[PDB]
């Protein structure tokens, strides 16, 4: 059974014949939550610096050209000053779309001083609905790409490609990090009202409301919880 | 030409000079993650092997980073990237992550004419063989991209031998060459029929 020449033959993506598609630990990363934080923010003229502590783990959502069919070129992410936000011993999660972000945010990632570990694939299929000129083939999916610095999941996120204009990644990717249990102060850049979420720190420049002070986010993580995981009880 | 056609060797000294030009290369290396260093990597003739055309490079760990430097050294520019989802018999799928996936860096060279672009998708979903196996889809995604044109892969094994593809591995069985252009060449650059150093 091809279904390569099934896709050439009807329109129906490979990925729309993949079938199918622990609570404990869910509870205690629900239980380690900080209360949601978000700050508007414009990025490019944002000094990322009085974002402080240094984080855990930072998920970055440029909103790139490719996703419509202001946009940031990576000309404009490899200028982040990542590296100066990042705690020594940190993660970094990075969507990459599927054309030369895929090369150029690995660049980003060596450049901020991380090495990539994982390449997590946002699979899309179009069950529901049976091109870049340099593209060879029709491009299906997205990647995130992870990063580490310092010293039960899988790889693959497979949903319906959403509608027309709609950005959204898929939720899935937070209970990767989340399950990951890297520490608790996270941080997702041009996040949206729609993805605020508890346990996570959010800046972008679509927000509507900012709740964001310094010193109460900093507050969360002083004595006795410095070096949370996140997937552990709450020190009584 | 046509009927599959194969060389047993060791890619590192054979002179590819003498195969011509390809519309399509496939390479699935040994990357060191009987292997090949970075360098010995960095240093395969690919250059040579084509004038205007597609490269498929399999990637993994942090061949996916090396993979990407070969590719722009031996002078593509990554257009694509292949993904195969590996599944069982039932559709279902098989460091930090486990992983559902491998993948195939897509590059291209010169400025190829006449292929079609745009038929298959970048996703592959297929059964896995012997450890080391790639899916026989590969080779029907790239005929229909670059129908009836050469097409050789290097690091292949004897089950990976196919129609317009001339293989390249050292676990084929001796030579078998049938295109007469090729056979001349060969007989030329290797008349005692050895390849060594
Ligand atoms: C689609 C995938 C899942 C397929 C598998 N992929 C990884 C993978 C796994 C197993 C492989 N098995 C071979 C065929 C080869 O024959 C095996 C043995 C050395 N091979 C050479 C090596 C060579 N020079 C150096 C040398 C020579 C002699 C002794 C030591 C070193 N010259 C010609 N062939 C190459 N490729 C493989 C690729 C991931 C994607």
């Amino acid at each position: 059974n091809d279904y390569c020449q099934h896709f050439v033959d009807t329109g129906h993506r490979p990925q729309n014949f993949i079938r199918d598609v622990i609570r404990l630990k869910d509870e205690l990363i629900a239980k380690s939550n900080t209360p949601p934080m978000y700050l508007q923010a414009d990025i490019e003229a944002f000094d990322i610096r009085e974002l402080t502590p240094k984080f855990d783990v930072i998920l970055l959502e440029p909103p790139l050209e490719e996703y419509y069919r202001k946009c940031w070129t990576w000309d404009d992410i490899m200028k982040l000053e990542i590296d100066e936000i990042a705690a020594p011993r940190s993660f970094i999660f990075l969507w990459c779309g599927s054309g030369e972000g895929l090369d150029l945010g690995r660049v980003c990632l060596r450049k901020w001083g991380y090495r990539r570990c994982e390449d997590i694939c946002w699979i899309k299929t179009n069950k529901n609905n049976p091109l870049d000129p340099k593209a060879v083939f029709q491009r299906t999916k997205e990647h995130c790409l992870m990063g580490i610095k310092g010293t039960v999941d899988i790889d693959l996120i497979i949903t319906e490609e959403p509608e027309i204009g709609n950005i959204e990644k898929p939720v899935e990717i937070f209970h990767i990090i989340e399950h990951f249990c890297l520490g608790r102060r996270r941080l997702h850049l041009f996040g949206r009202d729609s993805t605020i979420r508890p346990g996570w720190l959010t800046v972008g420049p679509t927000l509507t409301n900012s709740n964001y002070n310094a010193e109460t986010y900093a507050s969360y993580f002083s004595a006795p919880n410095s070096y949370l995981t996140g997937c552990t009880e709450e020190i009584e | 030409l046509f009927p599959p056609q194969w060389i047993c060797c060791d890619i590192r000294y054979l002179d590819v000079s003498i195969l011509g030009k390809f519309a399509v290369v496939m390479a699935d290396p040994p990357w060191d993650i009987g292997t090949l260093t970075d360098d010995e990597m960095r240093r395969l003739n690919i250059p040579v092997l084509q004038d205007d055309g597609f490269l498929f490079l399999w990637v993994t760990g942090r061949a996916m980073e090396l993979g990407r430097e070969c590719l722009n050294l031996w002078g593509y520019e990554r257009v694509d990237e292949i993904i195969w989802v590996k599944t069982n018999q039932l559709q279902r799928i098989i460091h930090w992550l486990n992983h559902g996936k491998e993948h195939c860096l897509v590059g291209v060279k010169g400025n190829p004419q006449g292929f079609n672009q745009g038929l298959d998708c970048d996703v592959i979903v297929a059964e896995v063989r012997s450890t080391s196996h790639k899916p026989d889809e590969i080779y029907g995604m790239i005929e229909r991209l670059s129908p009836g044109t050469r097409k050789i892969e290097l690091f292949g094994r004897p089950h990976n031998v196919q129609p317009n593809w001339i293989t390249l591995g050292n676990q084929l069985d001796g030579i078998h060459l049938l295109d007469p252009d090729v056979v001349a060449r060969f007989k030329q650059r290797y008349p005692d029929g050895i390849i060594s150093k």
